[PDB]
RNA sequence: UACCUGGUUGAUCCUGCCAGUAGUCAUAUGCUUGUCUCAAAGAUUAAGCCAUGCAUGUGUAAGUAUGAACAAAUAGACUGUGAAACUGCGAAUGGCUCAUUAAAUCAGUUAUAGUUUGUUUGAUGGUUACUCGGAUAACCGUAGUAAUUCUAGAGCUAAUACGUGCACCCCGAAAGGGAUGCAUUUAUUAGAUAGCGAUGAUUCAUGAUAACUCGACGGAUCGCACGGCCGCCGGCGACGCAUCAUUCAAAUUUCUGCCCUAUCAACUUUCGAUGGUAGGAUAGUGGCCUACCAUGGUGGUGACGGGUGACGGAGAAUUAGGGUUCGAUUCCGGAGAGGGAGCCUGAGAAACGGCUA
RNA sequence: UGUUACUUUGAAGAAAUUAGAGUGCUCAAAGCAAGCCUACGCUCUGUAUACAUUAGCAUGGGAUAACAUUAUAGGAU
RNA sequence: UCCGCCGGCACCUUAUGAGAAAUCAAAGUUUUUGGGUUCCGGGGGGAGUAUGGUCGCAAGGCUGAAACUUAAAGGAAUUGAC
RNA sequence: CCCGUCGCUCCUACCGAUUGAAUGAUCCGGUGAAAUGUUCGGAUCGCGGUCGCGAGAAGUCCAUUGAACCUUAUCAUUUAGAGGAAGGAGAAGUCGUAACAAGGUUUCCGUAGGUGAACCUGCGGAAGGAUCAUUG
């Protein structure tokens, strides 16, 4: 099958290199997963060296996303890929892979800002809040994405070895760098 | 090979052992345990190669499936058990209790010891480090495992295990100007004070050790084991005390004992 | 800037979103730009601890750790992106004859944008683990020829 | 034993080879052969083809007995021994051979801060339950086929088989609630200085926090012994699950080193050649593979190609010294099982006294 | 702190084989045994040691030799 | 014309040298063997032939074997015979 | 003493029309088993309240790994061949006499032409010459 060896590749030198054993099972390769978005959930248990266990997602629908500047993180919806640094044929196959930018719904993070800063994007309820909104700062472009409930996350897990679809929400420089990529 | 090798050539065994080349083509294969393969004797030596108890293969399985060995306070029942340096061996029944320590020549002998002397063992830290929950612990080179050590033990230091409550009675730290023997190479079974420790970054740290006479040698802190602090060891050690004589010198020996004897 | 890739270039674990400040803080912490000392005697440039580049095979700002021998040669080649060609020179000694041969043996080695580098310049060189079918070392040092 | 002798001329001194001389853990063959010790032996040509038999099975007081089994006894679940069968483990070692293979194998020397590792050894696993459910073998009895440890249907009944199941932080009218073992996945945070561990060197060991997973995990098991408290409590073992360390190992890997040939001088790169970025795959590193980008990589210090009646080494023969030749074969490493390829089981196999083409 | 070769010493380095110490298998090729006295045994019995290209690792030496370097000193202090 | 110095083509005598000798002031300073470096030979034939490559208009040049055959071929010198 | 052609026998090799032949390997291409993953499929079985839930075979779809067979092509090794032609060996063949004496035209080297054959001739060169020698 799939083959990990450098036994078929040429030397550096550019010459052949002359077949002198059989293909190991130590060297193996397995097909790729290429999990989908879809809301029929697919996970397979693969068993691999030493008895251990691989997760290979096959169609994932929602992911643990966390919010890093907030240091919050909740369980949110995939909605769509769209962009892949890799290959675009990825993207309009809505391919699930690391470091591909998805939006995720932001549904479960507008719930956590309103109870936690008092804010849409009980005594002493009220004396906490307001404490914590004198250093409420929220990016502009940040919020500008939460009117039209998607906020942008780049996967940060490996679905075809984790069989889970995990990632942070862009922000920052990283944000800018990916919106301008999407600016067409 | 497609895995594990369960078999060993007599020739391919160690020299250590002094197996005959002409008795047999296998020799006893190591089982797993605390120490190495090449670093220990197996059980099955010990009691028909240097203690005369078994004469065959077959009588040593009879000695230990009755429960009469003990190694380091607990019965074996593996005929291939690897004992090693500082490992006590106990057979109730001829009341006989040994130590194993290199001799002189870089061979395992069992060193007679007296009932007092077999409730303690020596081991020397291979590291420290922090185990789950953040509970730090220390591992040695017999394999054991010690949770909650003291703060001031660190790695290559010798602990003194008691055999009865398992656990660490006193520690020696490594540093130059205490008695350590050798474990390993060419110098192994020699003791000296260690004098000097060189290190270079990346690469083995060497120690100098000057025996009793002024003999220095050198070896590798990997085959290094501290016996006492300052000049005193805190096991007893055989007659030669780790003193490496000349040929010269050893023939002179025997010529003499030839004419007292 | 150096963002010049398909993809987002940072390095990982070192968060540039944070709410508060890394003034006061140690080397990839609070956002602050991370390096490291690799050891055996060899300094850090400051063109590592105060660039802008992102290599994660970098000795010194990357995820590669220097460990197994240190080698010396000259530049024989820096055509490739990063990576170069160091020759190393030896006398091969012949038996029969008690005399020497020179040989050569031409080691890949990957080179950080630290680094300034021209053919025939001196160059120190540890190894590292496999970072691509044939570079199994990373540039420590550089000397410019005739210095 | 640091050695030479015959042969070119009518004769001489040379060059120079032919021949002789001696050895070979060197093969064959001829003739001959009383005794003792020791001892190689279908490698060379055919890794050519194979009749027949055998070379891997396995039972402890301690997983499962209702043989319509035996033995010894005599209203009891069983508790003397035990075939068969299920379950568990092993069969990946050993043995054989040298076909392929020329920086490859291999040797010395490194690295894994780049990974997996049944077992052994040490340590470590939170504050219907007086014990759950459904099957099946042996057995039993209807069979099919020329036929195979080829095979169908029915009636029974077990488990350490199989499937289940008691088992600090946030919200907040400070009540209450959520989360709260271990493992898994991601993100934030601490891991100082010169309370706070280690390295030549790691955002390392490890801690805290927010969530996540449709988690073969966290004992529905067995032997022996009977005691101590007034139903309670309790001993010494066996087997098994998980984590770390250890041991037994593997994989990949650093540097240097290999015979003849130039009547082999250029080779590599569309379809990976050299390197970069992002992914996929893998136990894990890596063009190992994919997309994109760059134009590199090797070479008279012999690349590339060709030859080998080439497995490499430890070593063997002969050796004043240097050297020459040999190394299929019992030790180590590698490789193969008629030729390829693929794969299941498993801790471990691209296995062949396993399967598929 | 210019970089090397060379040399010295040491560490590491399989066994078997080779050299070699001890030992009267009757000798020998070998083997790794045995010996001592006569008790309920002893000699802690012995099963040494050297060699091991080249490359790599670590100390001492600096003659010989290679490469690098020098004056708008980017000099030393 | 006389003396001398450096450089060149040579010659003459001589052995303390070398060599199988002829002979050589280098062909010497070599078993008391080593200043540096290039090319090149390994009994006589087959053979500078066959084949491949390369250069040339051609003639040919450069590179360059094997099968097989043979106990000598050859160098210097001596005495004869011619 | 000795050279070559021609004639006779044998041995080794070479050239050679036969789009020679056989054998082996490799490249590209075509076809393509099996397995694995994926898609669809739902025989059949079990468990709940004649509808749900779970498991799931045959088969199918796409992809991957990829044996195997069949072309052309290249290379390697072996080999047939009318005829042409080289070398060597084979007691005592034919024709001359080219080399050895100044060998009866001194010999030899390079090159070119010619002749049954050795060889001859032209041009330049060498002494390995038959001259170390004419201040006559
Ligand atoms: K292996
Ligand atoms: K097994
Ligand atoms: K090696
Ligand atoms: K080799
Ligand atoms: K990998
Ligand atoms: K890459
Ligand atoms: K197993
Ligand atoms: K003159
Ligand atoms: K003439
Ligand atoms: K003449
Ligand atoms: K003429
Ligand atoms: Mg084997
Ligand atoms: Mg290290
Ligand atoms: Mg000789
Ligand atoms: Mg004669
Ligand atoms: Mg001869
Ligand atoms: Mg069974
Ligand atoms: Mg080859
Ligand atoms: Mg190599
Ligand atoms: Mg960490
Ligand atoms: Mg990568
Ligand atoms: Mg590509
Ligand atoms: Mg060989
Ligand atoms: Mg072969
Ligand atoms: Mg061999
Ligand atoms: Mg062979
Ligand atoms: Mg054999
Ligand atoms: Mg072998
Ligand atoms: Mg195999
Ligand atoms: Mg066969
Ligand atoms: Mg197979
Ligand atoms: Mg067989
Ligand atoms: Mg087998
Ligand atoms: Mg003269
Ligand atoms: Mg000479
Ligand atoms: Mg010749
Ligand atoms: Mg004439
Ligand atoms: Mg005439
Ligand atoms: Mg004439």
């Amino acid at each position: 099958g799939i083959s990990r060896d450098s036994m078929h590749k040429r030397r550096a030198t550019g010459g052949k290199k002359k077949s002198w054993r059989k293909k190991r099972k130590y060297e193996l390769g397995r097909q790729p997963a290429n999990t989908k978005i879809s809301s029929n959930k697919t996970v397979r248990r693969i068993r691999v060296r030493g008895g251990n266990v691989k997760w290979r997602a096959l169609r994932l629908d929602t992911g643990n996303f966390s919010w890093g500047s907030e240091a919050v993180t909740r369980k949110t919806r995939i909605l769509d890929v769209v962009y892949n640094a890799s290959n675009n044929e990825l993207v309009r196959t809505q391919t699930l892979v690391k470091s591909a930018i998805v939006q995720v719904d932001a549904a479960p993070f507008k719930q956590w800002y309103l109870q936690h800063y008092g804010i849409d994007i009980s005594n002493h309820v009220v004396r906490k809040i307001e404490n914590r909104q004198a250093d409420r700062k929220l990016d502009s472009h940040l919020e500008e994405q939460f009117a039209s409930g998607r906020l942008l996350a780049c996967i940060s897990s490996r679905p075809g070895q984790c069989g889970r679809a995990d990632g942070y929400i862009l922000e920052g420089k990283e944000l800018e760098f990916y919106m301008k990529k999407l600016q067409k | 090979a497609r895995g594990l090798k369960k078999h060993l050539k007599r020739l391919n065994a160690p020299k250590h052992w002094m197996l005959d080349k002409l008795g047999g083509a296998f020799a006893p294969k190591p089982s797993s345990g605390p120490h190495k393969s090449r670093e220990c004797l197996p059980l099955v030596i010990i009691l028909r190669n240097r203690l005369k108890y078994a004469l065959t293969y077959r009588e040593v399985i009879s000695i230990l499936m009755q429960r009469q060995v003990m190694v380091d306070g607990k019965v074996r029942t593996d005929k291939t058990y690897p004992a090693g340096f500082m490992d006590v061996v106990t057979i109730p029944k001829t009341n006989e209790s040994f130590r194993l320590l290199y001799d002189t020549k870089g061979r395992f002998r069992l060193h007679s010891l007296r009932d007092e002397e077999a409730k303690f063992k020596l081991c020397k830290v291979r590291s420290v480090q922090f185990g789950q929950k953040g509970i730090p612990y220390l591992n040695t080179y017999d394999g054991r495992t010690i949770r909650y050590p003291d703060p001031l033990i660190k790695a290559n230091d010798t602990i003194k295990l008691d055999l009865d409550s398992n656990k660490i009675v006193d520690f020696i730290k490594f540093d130059v100007g205490n008695v350590v023997m050798v474990t390993g190479g060419r110098n192994r079974g020699r003791v000296g004070i260690l004098k000097n420790r060189e290190k270079h970054k990346g690469s083995f740290e060497t120690v100098h050790i000057q025996d009793s006479q002024g003999h220095e040698f050198a070896t590798r802190l990997g085959n290094v084991f501290t016996l006492g602090k300052g000049s005193k060891p805190w096991v007893s050690l055989p007659k030669g005390k780790g003193i490496k004589l000349s040929i010269i010198e050893e023939a002179r020996k025997r010529m003499a004992a030839q004419s007292a004897t | 800037a150096e963002q010049t890739e398909k993809a987002f270039l940072k390095q990982p674990g070192v968060f540039l979103s944070s709410k508060k400040t890394g003034k006061g803080k140690r080397p990839g912490k609070g956002g602050n730009r991370y390096f490291k000392s690799i050891g055996l005697g060899f300094k850090t440039p400051r063109e590592a601890t105060e660039g802008t580049y992102i290599d994660k095979k970098c000795p010194f700002t990357g995820n590669v750790s220097i460990r197994g021998r240190i080698l010396a040669g000259t530049c024989h080649s820096a055509k490739m992106n990063r990576t170069i060609i160091v020759r190393r020179n030896y006398l091969h000694y012949v038996k029969k004859y008690q005399r020497y041969e020179k040989r050569h043996s031409n080691i890949p080695a990957h080179i950080s944008p630290c680094f300034r580098v021209k053919e025939g310049d001196h160059v120190t060189i540890g190894q590292c683990r496999p970072l691509s079918k044939t570079v199994r070392f990373n540039v420590l040092k550089v000397i410019p020829a005739g210095s």
